[PDB]
């Protein structure tokens, strides 16, 4: 099954503040999935994944989160590559 | 508390 | 009232570069207080209140069940794929089984098994029996009866799993009987001549939260798009709902928050 993503911040996007970006996917098969936060199409640095799981279908979710701060102009995204897909998506996250 | 086992498939 | 404490357990073949390919995880009321790793090989703890509150004794026979439990997953893996007549690639085995409580006393008891996100096995209490979803899964079911693991699952699933959730919920009672408020947005956007509204409550606890828009004073649930209740890395979580709408009414449409930590549901106003 293909994951279904969804690119979000941990507290309101204050520009110049502390923050973490958050990218979450769920509801997918098999469970061998590549999750990337991105800044400017570069990998965020430092970076922080978290545990794995699935819910009572059998069916999967990876959440993975870094703390950074939010600049004006960078672009954020959330690069997911999986075996459904055949080719890499790319989620956009959206400030404000 | 986990439960161990019982046996393999 | 309602507490629940469930075990889950994911096996696989082909985890990916740099990852286990073994995991064991618990979760009391929802939330992850437990976890293990193959690489590791110990059990750790994720709360702060599971780790405050427990002796040396605890994780070092918990960790020896866990090395256990990593043992016969291998084995499993080995035996699926001889009983499919399969070469190999990606397969996965999972675990799922728990026990829930109400005012003290059980009420629910499961102890259930999926090979490659299908239905494997499933324990019965009641009838005191394994099922066999699948034609592959036939000869589990006759092992598991001959020997009465059935015997030893409900020893576990009435007695022991409700034990030790009695003493975990008394050890977490104010972390997990806390209550926080969400932090709530609302925004919009033109996309291509329709307006399309966007209410997002940020950080809150516990999970279940009732987020709606409302047209002049009514609920509208027609139109309203939902990306449903998502976690948040420190124990938290998160929901976003979105409405299209005409483009110029703003005032019109109100975000209206429903959840146990706010008395009063409050409602928010796009005022930029």
């Amino acid at each position: 099954l293909t994951p279904k993503v969804q690119v979000y911040s941990r507290f309101p996007a204050s520009a110049g503040t502390k923050n973490v970006l958050n990218c979450f996917a769920a509801g997918f098969h098999p469970p061998k999935i590549s999750i990337t936060l991105m800044k400017d199409g570069v990998p965020m640095e430092g970076a922080q994944y978290s545990d794995m799981s699935f819910n009572d279908d059998w069916t999967f979710q990876r959440l993975v989160h870094a703390d950074f701060t939010p600049s004006s102009g960078s672009t954020y995204a959330c690069k997911v590559e999986h075996e459904t897909l055949k080719e890499p998506q790319v989620y956009k996250w959206d400030p404000e | 508390y986990p439960y161990l086992g019982p046996n393999t498939l | 009232e309602l507490h629940t404490l469930r075990y889950i357990r994911t096996a696989m073949t082909d985890p990916g570069p740099g990852l286990p390919w073994y995991v064991d995880v618990g979760y009391v009321d929802g939330e992850l207080f437990v976890h293990y790793n193959s690489t590791a090989r110990r059990y750790v703890p994720r709360t702060e209140w599971i780790a405050a509150k427990a002796d040396q004794q605890y994780w070092d026979g918990q960790t020896q069940i866990g090395q256990g439990n990593e043992q016969i997953d291998r084995e499993n893996l080995g035996i699926l794929q001889r009983r499919y007549n399969q070469t190999g690639g990606s397969h996965t085995v999972q675990w799922m089984y728990g026990c829930d409580i109400l005012e003290g006393g059980p009420i629910r008891g499961y102890y259930q098994m999926a090979y490659d996100g299908r239905d494997f096995t499933a324990f019965d209490k009641g009838t005191m029996t394994f099922t066999a979803a699948v034609p592959e899964a036939v000869p589990t079911k006759r092992k598991w009866e001959e020997g009465d693991y059935a015997e030893g699952l409900k020893q576990y699933l009435e007695e022991t799993c409700v034990e030790w959730l009695r003493r975990y919920v008394e050890y977490g009672k104010a972390e997990l009987g806390r209550r926080e408020r969400p932090e709530v947005r609302v925004w919009g956007k033109e996309a291509d001549g329709i307006l399309t509204l966007s209410c997002r409550a940020h950080g809150f606890y516990p999970r279940p939260i009732v987020v709606s828009w409302l047209k002049d004073g009514a609920v509208r649930g027609q139109d309203a798009h939902s990306g449903g209740i998502v976690p948040n890395g420190d124990g938290t979580y998160h929901t976003w709902v979105t409405i299209d709408a005409q483009p110029g009414d703003g005032d019109k449409y109100q975000c209206r928050v429903e959840h146990a930590s706010l008395p009063q549901p409050g409602l928010y106003s796009w005022e930029p």
